[PDB]
Parts: structure tokens; C-alpha cells; sequence
């Protein structure tokens, strides 16, 4: 299974800094990575980057490099194969041209040549 | 797509499971009734293995180690009572006064100087012999004429008094292909998925301490003061709360005893009470009345989150039952004290020197779970003084919040020590897929 | 290197776990399970010993019906009905651990495990065939 | 197919009770036999835990000194000595049943559990004179 | 021939005593340790049997984990460290006896038992390896 | 047939005061007395 | 109907029905138990 619910669709005007969050069920939240992916209507889908929410170990492309804060907190054990978590992603110097519809993605495998790719997608939220 | 049956001789899989567990405990050597001499020894390396990403399902309400040391205990207990000295000659008529009276009314009666009959080592010769015996221990007929509280329900053995009460560190261990499963979580129920999971070969050492309302030396908690119960918003479940901080208690029983021999057979003796040397004075117990009501309000702190941040909670002392879930009943150096607890449980918390303990003694303590069997604990000589760490208690509620103490199972003291583990069977055959066939 | 302990990849992807085998091997018969005293603790003591040799040698029983006596990774000839689970490899090896595996496994072990009893009981009646020229 | 169960072939000719040695293979240590109260029928079930588990290694044990270890059918390099029996194979694994085979090969069993126990001493001592290069 | 018997070439050289393994292989479970009664002579014997098969299984279990499963003299990958004992095999073979020689190895002997257990670990993983095409 | 076998060349050490075999002999016996000892009468009448 | 020696009339014989002959049996009377102590924890249960 798995789900991954995001936070709403409002909006802001550049300069600012907004928070979107990602609740994650049905599934060990700490066995895979989580993404951050964004699909502007002026460029092509940019993967920004993923987080460890076991590790802690972050890795955003260098577009993002020193312009998001990408935060998770420790899980919430439900039963012995599933728990409940939460993945923030936040943006520093903000303009208007970065408008589109933002989405998280949990990692594909535990373990090989796939381990964090982005393979159960969210909603998606509408941003400014 | 070429995928074949592949088997694994190993794999870490295991189900739960009940199984019988041994003991284990530290070099020390006289013989106590635990036989903590009769396992094996433990490692001075303790091995506890960390399962890393592993999150196990507890449940210390349907544990069976539990239920295994509750019965365990009783066996070592009859074990060890099984050749000692039938004590069938006392139950005889008793003519007892008063010893030594003038000191405080109605505490000249609290024990009493008994003589009477007795057979001796030739079956046509009696002795008339005296002895002391507390007020707990005897019943009037209806003149001055007593006898054994145990006679008319029970039969009755002495311990015999080479035998040490003296609690000893139990380690349990699971056999060979079985695992114990340890809860690392700081803030755990007692029940539910524990995200924290170890597996060791044995259990911490457990000391076999039986005691009533207040836990004794018993393991501490290392964050806040946890609460647990199944059915928490059920009045008729035990509340075990469990302190992070010890609050001390010191017990004394002042009177400097004399045990008297008296041969009641060929190879039979019983020891008597002799008389006391010096004053006779009041067994009690002391904990300092500033630890106490600091502890006291940890455990309301935590009672709010079940009742809310704006109820009133009130303790109020226990509410009748037998003498020992009454009190706070337990062994100190050998003697069974019998402690008046109203000193501990009375006062009422709002929204947002020491207290002394006055304690009885009793030496004809009967067995908890079956009736018709009861012991008759030796007396012991000197003075006795002994000083331990209240780290629980066992509470009760009435559906203003009001809890009052209690608690006569046995099993509720083990499962204040027992709540962190778990026992699983190894089941080390696995097979899965794979692109690889034989030959 | 690593060396998580007893059970140390319980956690693991069953591909992790696979490589610490003798580590849960070596651990089914000894631990700490000299006269046979007769009380509380030592009848306690004789059934934990025998009990452990007993489920020890039901594992190396059926490891010998299977042709894979005194191994940890034996290959067979029973191919894998897709109906026990159609999972990938690289999604159960890289991704599951043996606990969940024997989890949804656990329907059909009794299924595989009578495959692999028959089709060594007609390999080696093959093998004796085979040498007999 | 068949399945005659356990010993069901114990009537049939050897050739077709030679295929069904699994059947009588896993159940020589099962069966049906927590704690260890030591009543009647508790030390009663104790001595038939720890008889069981005697009787099956003995078994194990001669199959191992002989390389049979883990094998239902195995060949040795014993030959035949033709005074054990002079009876031809298609009259014995066509015709006689394992129960009266037993019955009159029983005399010769302790000298034929010799021959297989040295022959084992000297192939393996053959093997690790072979591997030395 | 000679027969030393059980134990018999305990004074023998390693390589006269390494002939007759299968002498000291089958009394390691025999003997002569039908009902059990709990007496003192009874109590007794039932922990000489339980004792027995204990010791016999650790032994086949650590046989098991090397690759050895039913092998008297079985060959290894581990190479021989010289600092376990740098004597030469003319003076071992043709000169010790096992007694001596498990006297001066005794040291050494758990540093041994680890190196064989993972070189299996190991060699089973690459025949996996190496029968998957 | 009491299986006697010869360790040719061995040579061991002994030491029957520290041996276990009589350490256990002792007790066995004093365990066969009280075994045997157990439902007899008991004479505490005589005791008179 | 079976016995070892049949030949031998010191050998019981032990036969056995196909068909069950149905025996009913009772004690009439209405009785009473009534406890009696015989010492501490001992009671002997009399007929009333
Ligand atoms: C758990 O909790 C429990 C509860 O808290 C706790 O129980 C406590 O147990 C202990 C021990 O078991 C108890 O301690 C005892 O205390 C007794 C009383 O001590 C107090 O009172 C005396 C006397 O007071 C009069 O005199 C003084 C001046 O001296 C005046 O100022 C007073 O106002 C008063 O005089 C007026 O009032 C009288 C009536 O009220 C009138 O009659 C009189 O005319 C006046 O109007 C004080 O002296 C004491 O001071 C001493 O203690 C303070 C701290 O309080 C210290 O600064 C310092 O050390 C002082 O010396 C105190 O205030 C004691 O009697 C008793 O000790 C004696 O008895 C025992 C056994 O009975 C003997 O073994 C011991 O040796 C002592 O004997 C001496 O004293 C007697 C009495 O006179 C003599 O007859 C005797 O010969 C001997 O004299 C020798 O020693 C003298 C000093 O010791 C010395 O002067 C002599 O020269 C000679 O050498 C004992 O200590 C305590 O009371 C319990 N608690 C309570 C609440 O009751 C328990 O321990 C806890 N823990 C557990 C269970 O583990
Ligand atoms: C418990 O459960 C957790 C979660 O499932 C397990 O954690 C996962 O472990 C697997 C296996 O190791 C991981 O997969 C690997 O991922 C790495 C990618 O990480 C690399 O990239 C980082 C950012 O670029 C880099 O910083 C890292 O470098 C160091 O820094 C971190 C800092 O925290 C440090 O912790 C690291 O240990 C590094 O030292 C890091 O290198 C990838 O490189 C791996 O691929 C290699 O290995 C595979 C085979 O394993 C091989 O096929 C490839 O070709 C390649 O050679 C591999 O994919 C996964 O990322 C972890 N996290 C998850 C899944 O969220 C944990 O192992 C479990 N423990 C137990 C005991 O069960
Ligand atoms: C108990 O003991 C009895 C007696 O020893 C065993 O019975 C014997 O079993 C063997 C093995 O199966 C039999 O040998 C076979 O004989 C057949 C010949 O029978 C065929 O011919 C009949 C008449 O022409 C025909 O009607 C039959 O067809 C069916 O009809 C009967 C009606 O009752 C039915 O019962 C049958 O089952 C058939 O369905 C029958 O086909 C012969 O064909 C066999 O040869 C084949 O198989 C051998 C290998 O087995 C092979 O080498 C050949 O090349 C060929 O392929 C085979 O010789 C024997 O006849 C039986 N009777 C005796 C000996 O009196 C019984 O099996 C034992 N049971 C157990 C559980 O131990
Ligand atoms: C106990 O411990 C003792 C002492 O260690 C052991 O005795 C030694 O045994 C070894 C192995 O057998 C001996 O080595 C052999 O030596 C012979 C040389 O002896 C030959 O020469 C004699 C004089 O020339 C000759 O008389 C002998 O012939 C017979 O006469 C004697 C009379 O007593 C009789 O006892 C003999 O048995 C003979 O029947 C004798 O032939 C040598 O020939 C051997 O070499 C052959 O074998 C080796 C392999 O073993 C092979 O590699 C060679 O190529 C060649 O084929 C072999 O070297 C040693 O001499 C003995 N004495 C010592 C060491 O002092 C005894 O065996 C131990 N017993 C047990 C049970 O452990
Ligand atoms: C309990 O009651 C018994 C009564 O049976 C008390 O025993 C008796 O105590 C008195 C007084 O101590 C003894 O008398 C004394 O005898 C000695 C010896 O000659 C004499 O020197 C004294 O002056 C005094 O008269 C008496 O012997 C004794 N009887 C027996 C049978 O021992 C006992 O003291 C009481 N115990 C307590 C703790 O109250
Ligand atoms: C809780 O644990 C403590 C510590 O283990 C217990 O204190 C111990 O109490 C016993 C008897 O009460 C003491 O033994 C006594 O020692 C004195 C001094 O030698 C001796 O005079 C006595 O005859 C007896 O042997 C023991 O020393 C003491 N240990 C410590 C460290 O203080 C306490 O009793 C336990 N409480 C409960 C309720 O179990
Ligand atoms: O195991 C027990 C048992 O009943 N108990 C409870 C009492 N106990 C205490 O420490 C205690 C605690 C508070 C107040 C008084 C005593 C030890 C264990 C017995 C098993 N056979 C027994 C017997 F044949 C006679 C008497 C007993 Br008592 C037992
Ligand atoms: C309790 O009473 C006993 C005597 O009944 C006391 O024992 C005496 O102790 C002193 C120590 O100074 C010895 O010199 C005596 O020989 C002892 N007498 C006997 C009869 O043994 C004991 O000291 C008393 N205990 C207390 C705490 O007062
Ligand atoms: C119980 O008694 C113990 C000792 O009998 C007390 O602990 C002592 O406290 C004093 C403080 O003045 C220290 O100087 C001592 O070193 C302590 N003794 C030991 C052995 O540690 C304790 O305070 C008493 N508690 C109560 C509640 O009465
Ligand atoms: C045997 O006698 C007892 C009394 O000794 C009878 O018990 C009574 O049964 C009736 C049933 O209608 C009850 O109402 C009474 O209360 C019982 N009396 C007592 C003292 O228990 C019993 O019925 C008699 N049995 C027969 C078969 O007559
Ligand atoms: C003991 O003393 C109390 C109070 O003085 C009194 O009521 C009781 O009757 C006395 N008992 C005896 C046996 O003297
Ligand atoms: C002992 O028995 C006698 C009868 O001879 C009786 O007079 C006396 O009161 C009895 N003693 C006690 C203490 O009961
Ligand atoms: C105990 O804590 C667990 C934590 O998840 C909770 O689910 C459960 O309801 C609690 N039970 C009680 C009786 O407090
Ligand atoms: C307990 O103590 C209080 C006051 O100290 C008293 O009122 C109460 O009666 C006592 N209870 C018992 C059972 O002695
Ligand atoms: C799988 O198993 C089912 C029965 O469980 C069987 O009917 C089917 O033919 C099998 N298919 C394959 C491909 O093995
Ligand atoms: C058969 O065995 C006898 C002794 O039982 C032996 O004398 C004979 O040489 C042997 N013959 C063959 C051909 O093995
Ligand atoms: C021998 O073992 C030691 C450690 O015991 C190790 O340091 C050394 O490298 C080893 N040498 C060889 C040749 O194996
Ligand atoms: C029992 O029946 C068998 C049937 O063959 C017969 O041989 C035997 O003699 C009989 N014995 C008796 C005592 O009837």
C-alpha cells in the first residue's frame, strides 16, 4: 500500500518562505527515502531532492543547494510493518518564476541501484 | 523468471511462543528459598544484541514469563517448607497474659505471654513451656484462654531457619533456539509496538521481593514515572505505577528478641519467642515526608493524562480486604511486617522531619493461593533494621478522582519487572525465489 | 566489518540477512542450557535442553529429505508457482525482510515443502540409475 | 497417485517400497510426543522424547561413517558376497517384501557394517591424497 | 591387521592415529547408557543420555558449518598461519602425538573455528552465485 | 566381556585425592541409604 | 471367546458380546456428608 497526503494549495507573493508538509501511512516511513519533486509550467520536471527519515542524510540537486531546508521527523510505530511520518520542504530566496505543482515520493527499494527513487507520489499541491 | 525454490538454514524469523525458562544467578558462596544456588551461573558478559529497524508487538497482560514465576516462586517456596519442622503439637489450648504491662492502653495486648502443654522427645512426658506470640497471631475461646490463628482452617510447618529470606537476583533465560525480546523504549505502556527492540540470552537480575501497595528494590524507570494497566478506564484493573526516583524507607523492628529452643519431639524443635531484653517498643517504618510528596505528585502528573488536565485526583487509604492487602505487607530481615499505610494515602491535589509508619508483626502468615497450608516464621534474634526503595506502587480506582492502594497477586509484583520482556521461538528455515537450481 | 550479532539483520533486506547465517546457526543448541538434581530449577533445566535438541533436529530432518543436509544455501529443482507470491526478485531481496516474507509466505510452506521431499526422493532414485553402467 | 502411507508398502516387493522411503523417513522423530511435570504421565513422556531422539542419531551416526549422510539411497563399493544371499535381483526387488528380507539377510548385517565403515576410512583418506596437488 | 581398539593409538603418531577415526566416530553415542523409573540409579542414567547426545551434536553442528557434514577427514580454504605452529610435517605427522599437539593449538583453536565458519559462509554464497545461469 | 582396552605409549597423570569418582560414590551411597530408608517405619512411638 | 489355554481350567476365560446387555444399578438411599475435623486442615467427611 502507501499513501502520502500534502499539506493544502495556497498561496503566497515572492520574497516569503512556505513549509509543505507530507504525512506518509501504510508504510515503515523510515525504510525509504523521501523526494521532492516540482512540475513548473516554465521548464521541465526538476527532481530537487530526497531525505533519509532514517538516516537523516539529505541530498538536493545544486540547483537547490543552498535554497531549501529539507526536514523529517522520527516515525510513529502503528504496527510491526507500519507507522506514520512527516516530510517538510521549505524555499529561501522565493520569487514567482518557481510556480507549479509540488509533490513528494517515497523511495523504490531498500537496498541496490534504486534504493531512493521516487516511486509512490502524493496529490501534488498548487502553489503562488 | 527462471525462479526455483531456494532454502535458507538461518534466517532472523521467529514467532512467539511459550516455553519452559531456567534460572541463572551470580556466584555468592548460606541457602536461601529461592535456591539461586541450584542454576546455572551467569555471564559476567551479559550479551544484548541490538535488532536494528525491528518494531515487535507486546503484551505484559497476556505474558507467560508472568505466569511462569508467580507459579515458580510458590514451587520454590513448598519446595523448600517440605522438610522442615510440622508444628501440629502447638495447635494446643494456650493460657496467655500480658507481657510487661503499664506503657500505652490497648499496646500491652499487641503481644502476649503464652504458656502451655507440649509433648518432649518421650511420647508419655509433656513439658509445660511459655512463649511469645504476637496479638496477629492468636484468637481468644470465650477466661484467658487463646490459640493459633491457623488451627481450625490450616496445618502448619516453621521454616527452617538455616533457610535465608533474603531476596536473591533471578536471571531468566530461554533455552537453546528460543530468544528473549527486550523493550528499549524509555516511555513505553507495557503494551503495543515497541519501535526500540534488543534480544538477550537472559533477563536483568530480578530479586524475588514480595510485597504489597509499595514496589520494594525494585527497577526504576529513566524518564518521567510511567503508569500502566490494560484497562486504564476499567476501575476494577491494578494501576502498577513505577518511579524514576527511589523514595527511601527505613524499618526497624526495635525489640531485641530471644529465641528459645524447645524439643516438641526426637529431632523436633521448636524455636519460641524467649522474652525481650530492654524496651518493648513499636515497630515502624520511616520515609521522608519531602521525597514522598514529590514522588507523590509525579505519579498525579501522570494520572492527568488519563483524566484530564482539569480533574481532581485524591488518594485516600485502602478500603478492607485480608490483613496483608490492607497494609504494606512484606519481609524485612525475616520478621513479616504489616505496615498501616493512611500516613502515605491521604491527600487530595488540586487542578494546578519524615512520616512514620506504624507496623504490625505476624509469624503465622498463610499461603495466598490455596487455603489449608500456612507458615510459622522462626523468630528472629537482636534487633532488626532494614532500608530499601519504594519504586512502584499498585494503586486502585472507584470510577473528584480517588485511588486507594491494594493488590494481593502475587504476579502484578513480577509483571513490574517483567513488562520488558518477551518471549519468541527461532524458526531458522526459510525459502524463497531465486534464479538458482540444482545439479 | 559489520557483525550485527544474534538476529542482528532481523531488520534487514532478506539479501543482508543471507549473508549472516552461521551467526543464527551456531546459536540453536548451545547458549548455556553437572548432576541431574531433581528440583525446581533442575527439572526446570532438563526440559529447556531437551526441548532445544528436538526442534534443532526437526530443522535437519527436512533439511536431509530436501537433499540439503549440512547446508545454509541449497539450490532445488521445485520452480517457483507464481501463485505463492508474484513479487520480483529485486523487490522481495533489496526490499523485504524475512519476518514480513514469512508472513505472506506462510500459507503455502506446507505446499513447498512436500515439492522438495518427492523431487529428492526421485533425484536419487535417478542417481542410483545413473550409476548403474 | 498411491500414497499407501506410512508402511503402507511394508507388504510390497522391495523395488516398489524403494520408492517411498520419505513416508517412513519424517516420521521417526514427529509424531505427537509445555512444562516438564514430573507425574505419571509426565516422566512417562519424557523417557519417550528423549528415546526417540537416541534411536534416530544411532541410524544418522552409521550413515555418516559410511558417506551416506543425508541419503535415502546411497551405493557403496562393498560388493555382493555372494553367501549373504544367492538370489538374483529380478527375484528379489520383483518378489520379496523388506520384511522377510530382513528376516533372512539378519545374520550378515553386523559383518556387511563393517565393510562400508573402512571402506569409508580409506575412500575418504584416498580423497585428501588426491587434493594434495 | 592391528585393531589398537578404541582410543588405541592415543600414543600413536597424528598420521598412524588419523587411519583409525571410524574407531573413536562410533562409540561417541553407544555404549551401553526400558522404563524410567526416578530413582537414584535412574535419575542418574537419564542425565548420562541427555549428556551424550548434547556433546555429540555440538560437535556435528560445528562439522556442519565448516562443510564437513559426515566427513572423518574433510579439507579446508583456511591457510595455515604460521604463527599457529611453525613445525614442519615430517615432525607432525611422523612425530606428535594428537594428545601434545591439542596442547600446543589449544590457543589458537577458537581463532581456527572462525575462519572455517565464514570461508563456508562464503564458498555457498558463490555457488549460488555460479548455478544461477 | 568387560572391554578392556590398552592405551599403548600413553602416560597420564592421577591423583585419587582429588579424583571425583569417589566424591560421587559418597554421596550415591548416602542417596541409596536414604531412598531405601524412606517408606519404613517410622519408631517415634518408641521414644518413650 | 478368548483364553491361552482353553484346555486348561485354571486359564480365565474372557468373553465378549457383539450386542451391549444394558444393567442399570443404584443406591436408593438419600445420604449426607457431614465434616468432621480431625485436626488442623484435617477433615474427615462421615455419613451423616
Ligand atoms: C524513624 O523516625 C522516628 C521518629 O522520628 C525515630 O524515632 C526516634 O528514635 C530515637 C532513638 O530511638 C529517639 O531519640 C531518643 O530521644 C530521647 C529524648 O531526647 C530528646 O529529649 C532530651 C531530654 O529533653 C529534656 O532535657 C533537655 C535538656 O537535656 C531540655 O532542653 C528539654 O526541654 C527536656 O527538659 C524539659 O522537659 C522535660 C519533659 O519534657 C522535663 O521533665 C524537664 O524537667 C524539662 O522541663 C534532650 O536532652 C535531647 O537532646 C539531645 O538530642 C538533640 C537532638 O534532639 C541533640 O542536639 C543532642 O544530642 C541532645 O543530647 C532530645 O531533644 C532520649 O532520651 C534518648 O536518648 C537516651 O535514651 C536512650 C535509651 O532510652 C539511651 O540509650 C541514650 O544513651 C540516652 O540516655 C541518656 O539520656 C537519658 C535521658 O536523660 C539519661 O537518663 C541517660 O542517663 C543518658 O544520659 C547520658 O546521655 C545524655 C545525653 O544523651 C547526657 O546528657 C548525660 O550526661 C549522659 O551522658 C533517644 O536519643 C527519638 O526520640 C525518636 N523520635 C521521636 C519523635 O520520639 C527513629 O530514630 C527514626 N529512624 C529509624 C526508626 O530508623
Ligand atoms: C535499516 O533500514 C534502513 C532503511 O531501510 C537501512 O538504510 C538503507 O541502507 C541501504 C543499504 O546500505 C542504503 O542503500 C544504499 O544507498 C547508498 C546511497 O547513500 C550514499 O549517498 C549519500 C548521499 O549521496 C552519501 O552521503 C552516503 O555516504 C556516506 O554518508 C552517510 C551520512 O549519513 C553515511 O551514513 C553513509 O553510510 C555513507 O558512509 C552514501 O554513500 C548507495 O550508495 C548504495 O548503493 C551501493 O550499494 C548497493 C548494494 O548495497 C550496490 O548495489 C550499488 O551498486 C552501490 O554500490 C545503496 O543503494 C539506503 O540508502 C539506506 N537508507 C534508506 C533505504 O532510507 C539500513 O541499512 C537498515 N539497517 C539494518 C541494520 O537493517
Ligand atoms: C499385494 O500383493 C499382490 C500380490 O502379490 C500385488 O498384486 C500384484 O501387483 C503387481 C504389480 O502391480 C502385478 O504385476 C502387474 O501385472 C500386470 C498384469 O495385470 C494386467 O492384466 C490384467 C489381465 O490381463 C488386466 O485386466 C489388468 O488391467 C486392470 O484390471 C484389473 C482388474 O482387477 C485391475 O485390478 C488392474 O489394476 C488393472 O487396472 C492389468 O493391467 C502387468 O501389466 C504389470 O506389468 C507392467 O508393470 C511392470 C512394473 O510393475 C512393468 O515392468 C511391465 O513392463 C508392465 O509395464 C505387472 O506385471 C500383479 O499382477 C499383481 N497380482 C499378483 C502378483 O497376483 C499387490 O500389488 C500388492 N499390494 C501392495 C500394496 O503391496
Ligand atoms: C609406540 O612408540 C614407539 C616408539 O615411538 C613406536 O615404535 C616405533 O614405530 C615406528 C613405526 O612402526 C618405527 O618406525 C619404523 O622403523 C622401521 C625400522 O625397524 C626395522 O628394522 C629393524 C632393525 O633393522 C628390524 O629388525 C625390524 O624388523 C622386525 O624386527 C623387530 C624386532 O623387535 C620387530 O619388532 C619389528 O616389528 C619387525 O617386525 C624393523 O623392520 C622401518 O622399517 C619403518 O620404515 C617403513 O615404514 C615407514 C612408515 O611406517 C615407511 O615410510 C618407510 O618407507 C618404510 O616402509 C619405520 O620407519 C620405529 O622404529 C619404532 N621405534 C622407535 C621410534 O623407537 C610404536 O609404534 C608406538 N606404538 C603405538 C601403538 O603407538
Ligand atoms: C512470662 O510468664 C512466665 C510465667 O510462667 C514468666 O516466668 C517466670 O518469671 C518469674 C519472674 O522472672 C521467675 O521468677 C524468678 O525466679 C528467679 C530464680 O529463682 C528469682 O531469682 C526471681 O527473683 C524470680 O522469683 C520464674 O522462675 C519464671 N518461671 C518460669 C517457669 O520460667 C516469664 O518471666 C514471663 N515472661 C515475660 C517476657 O513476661
Ligand atoms: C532491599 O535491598 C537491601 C539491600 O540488598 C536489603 O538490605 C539488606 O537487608 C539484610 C537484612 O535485612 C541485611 O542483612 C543483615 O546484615 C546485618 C549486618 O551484617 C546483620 O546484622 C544481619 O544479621 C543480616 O545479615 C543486608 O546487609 C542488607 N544489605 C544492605 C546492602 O543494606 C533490604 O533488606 C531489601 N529489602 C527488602 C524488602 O527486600
Ligand atoms: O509462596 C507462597 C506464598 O504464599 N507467598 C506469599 C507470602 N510471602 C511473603 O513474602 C509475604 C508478603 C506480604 C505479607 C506476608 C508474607 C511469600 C510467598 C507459599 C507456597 N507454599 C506455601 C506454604 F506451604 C505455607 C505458607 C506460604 Br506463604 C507458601
Ligand atoms: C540484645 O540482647 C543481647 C543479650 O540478650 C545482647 O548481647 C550481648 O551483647 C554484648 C555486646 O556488648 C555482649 O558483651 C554480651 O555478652 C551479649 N550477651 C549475650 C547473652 O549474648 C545484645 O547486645 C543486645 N542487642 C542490642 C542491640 O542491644
Ligand atoms: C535511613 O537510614 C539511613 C542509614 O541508616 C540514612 O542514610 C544516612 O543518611 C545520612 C544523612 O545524615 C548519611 O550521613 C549517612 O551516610 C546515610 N547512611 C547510609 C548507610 O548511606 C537515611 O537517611 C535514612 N532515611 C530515612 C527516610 O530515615
Ligand atoms: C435428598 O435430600 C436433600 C436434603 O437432605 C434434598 O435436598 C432438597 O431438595 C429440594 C428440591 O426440591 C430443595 O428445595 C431443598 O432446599 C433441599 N434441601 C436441602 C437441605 O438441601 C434432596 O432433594 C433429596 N433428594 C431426593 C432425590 O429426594
Ligand atoms: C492486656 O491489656 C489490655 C489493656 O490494658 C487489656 O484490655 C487486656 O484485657 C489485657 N489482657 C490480658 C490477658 O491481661
Ligand atoms: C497442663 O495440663 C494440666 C493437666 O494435668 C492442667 O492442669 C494445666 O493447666 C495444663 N497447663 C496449661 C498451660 O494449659
Ligand atoms: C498504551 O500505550 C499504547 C501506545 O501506542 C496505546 O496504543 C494504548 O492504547 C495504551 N493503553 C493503555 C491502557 O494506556
Ligand atoms: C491506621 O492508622 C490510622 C491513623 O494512624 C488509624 O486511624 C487507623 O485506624 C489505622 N488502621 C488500622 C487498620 O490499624
Ligand atoms: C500452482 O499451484 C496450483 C495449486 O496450488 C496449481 O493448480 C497450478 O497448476 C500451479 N501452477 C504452476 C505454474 O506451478
Ligand atoms: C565371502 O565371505 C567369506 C567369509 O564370510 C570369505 O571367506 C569369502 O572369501 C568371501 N567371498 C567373497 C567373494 O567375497
Ligand atoms: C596470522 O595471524 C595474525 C593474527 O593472529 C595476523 O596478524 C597475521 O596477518 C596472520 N598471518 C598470516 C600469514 O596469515
Ligand atoms: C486361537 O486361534 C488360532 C487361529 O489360528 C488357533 O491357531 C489357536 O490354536 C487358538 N487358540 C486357542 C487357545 O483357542
Amino acid at each position: 500500500q502507501g499513501q502520502l497526503v500534502q499539506s493544502g494549495a495556497t498561496t503566497t507573493k515572492p520574497g516569503s518562505s512556505v513549509k509543505i508538509s507530507c504525512k506518509t501511512s501504510g508504510y515503515r516511513f523510515n525504510f525509504y527515502h523521501i523526494n521532492w519533486i516540482r512540475q513548473t509550467a516554465g521548464r521541465g520536471p526538476e527532481w530537487m531532492g530526497w531525505i533519509s527519515p532514517y538516516s537523516g542524510d539529505k541530498n538536493l540537486a545544486p540547483a537547490f543547494q543552498d535554497r531549501v531546508n529539507m526536514t523529517t521527523d522520527t516515525e510513529v510505530p502503528v504496527t510491526s510493518f507500519t507507522s506514520t511520518g512527516a516530510a517538510y520542504m521549505e524555499i529561501r530566496n522565493l520569487t514567482s518564476d518557481d510556480t507549479g505543482t509540488y509533490f513528494c515520493a517515497k523511495g523504490l527499494l531498500r537496498d541496490g541501484s534504486s534504493t531512493w527513487l521516487p516511486y509512490l507520489w502524493g496529490q501534488g499541491t498548487l502553489l503562488t | 523468471e527462471n525462479l526455483w525454490v531456494t532454502v535458507y538454514y538461518g534466517v532472523p524469523v521467529w514467532k512467539d511462543a511459550e516455553t519452559t525458562l531456567f534460572c541463572a544467578s551470580d556466584a555468592k558462596a548460606k541457602h536461601n528459598v529461592w535456591a539461586t544456588h541450584a542454576c546455572v551461573p551467569t555471564d559476567p558478559n551479559p550479551q544484548e544484541i541490538h535488532l536494528e529497524n525491528v518494531t515487535e508487538e507486546f503484551n505484559m497482560w497476556k505474558n507467560n514469563m508472568v505466569e511462569q514465576m508467580h507459579t515458580d516462586i510458590i514451587s520454590l517456596w513448598d519446595q523448600s517448607l517440605k522438610p522442615c519442622v510440622k508444628l501440629t503439637p502447638l495447635c494446643v489450648t494456650l493460657q496467655c497474659t500480658n507481657v510487661t504491662n503499664a506503657i500505652t492502653d490497648d499496646m500491652r495486648g499487641e503481644l502476649k505471654n503464652c504458656s502451655f502443654n507440649m509433648t518432649t522427645e518421650l511420647r508419655d512426658k509433656k513439658q509445660k513451656v511459655y512463649s511469645l506470640f504476637y496479638r496477629l497471631d492468636v484468637v481468644q475461646i470465650n477466661n484467658k484462654e487463646y490459640r493459633l490463628i491457623n488451627c481450625n482452617t490450616s496445618a502448619i510447618t516453621q521454616a527452617c531457619p538455616k533457610v535465608s529470606f533474603e531476596p536473591i537476583p533471578i536471571h531468566y533465560c530461554a533455552p537453546a533456539g528460543f530468544a528473549i525480546l527486550k523493550c528499549k523504549d524509555k516511555k513505553f505502556n507495557g503494551t503495543g509496538p515497541c519501535p526500540s527492540v534488543s534480544t538477550v540470552q537472559c533477563t536483568h537480575g530480578i530479586k524475588p521481593v514480595v510485597s504489597t501497595q509499595l514496589l520494594l528494590n525494585g527497577s526504576l524507570a529513566e524518564e518521567e514515572v510511567m503508569i500502566r494497566s490494560e484497562n486504564i478506564t476499567n476501575n476494577a484493573k491494578n494501576i502498577l505505577v513505577q518511579f524514576n526516583t527511589p523514595v527511601q524507607i527505613n524499618c526497624t523492628r526495635p525489640n531485641n528478641n530471644t529465641r528459645k529452643s524447645i524439643r516438641i519431639g526426637p529431632g523436633q524443635a521448636f524455636y519460641a519467642t524467649g522474652d525481650i531484653i530492654g524496651d518493648i517498643r513499636q515497630a515502624h517504618c520511616n520515609v521522608s515526608k519531602a521525597t514522598w510528596n514529590e514522588t507523590l505528585g509525579k505519579v498525579v502528573k501522570q494520572l492527568r493524562k488519563h483524566f484530564g488536565n482539569n480533574t481532581i485526583i485524591r488518594f485516600a487509604n485502602s478500603s478492607g480486604g485480608d490483613l496483608e492487602v490492607t497494609t504494606h505487607s512484606f519481609n524485612c530481615g525475616g520478621e513479616f511486617f504489616y505496615c498501616n499505610t493512611s500516613g502515605l494515602f491521604n491527600s487530595t491535589w488540586i487542578s494546578n522531619d519524615s512520616i512514620t509508619l506504624p507496623c504490625r508483626i505476624k509469624q503465622i502468615i498463610n499461603m495466598w493461593q490455596r487455603i489449608g497450608q500456612a507458615m510459622y516464621a522462626p523468630p528472629i534474634q537482636g534487633v532488626i533494621r532494614c532500608v530499601s526503595n519504594i519504586t512502584g506502587l499498585i494503586l486502585t480506582r472507584d470510577g473528584t478522582e480517588t485511588f486507594r492502594p491494594g493488590g494481593g497477586d502475587m504476579r502484578d509484583n513480577w509483571r513490574s519487572e517483567l513488562y520488558k520482556y518477551k518471549v519468541v521461538k527461532i524458526e531458522p528455515l526459510g525459502v524463497a525465489p531465486t534464479r538458482c537450481k540444482r545439479r | 566489518a559489520v557483525f550485527l550479532g544474534f538476529l542482528g539483520a532481523a531488520g534487514s533486506t532478506m539479501g543482508a540477512a543471507s549473508m549472516t547465517l552461521t551467526v543464527q546457526a551456531r546459536n540453536l543448541l548451545s547458549g548455556i542450557v553437572h548432576l541431574l538434581k531433581l528440583t525446581v530449577w533442575g527439572i526446570k533445566q532438563l526440559q529447556a535442553r531437551v526441548l532445544a535438541v528436538e526442534r534443532y533436529l526437526r530443522d535437519q530432518q527436512l533439511l536431509g529429505i530436501w537433499g540439503c543436509s549440512g547446508k545454509l544455501i541449497c539450490c532445488t529443482n521445485v520452480p517457483w508457482n507464481s501463485s505463492w507470491s508474484n513479487r520480483n526478485l529485486s523487490e522481495i531481496w533489496d526490499n523485504m525482510t524475512w519476518l514480513q516474507w514469512d508472513k505472506e509466505i506462510s500459507n503455502y510452506t506446507q505446499i513447498i515443502y512436500g515439492l522438495l521431499e518427492e523431487s529428492q526422493n526421485q533425484q536419487e532414485k535417478n542417481e542410483q540409475d545413473l550409476l548403474a553402467l
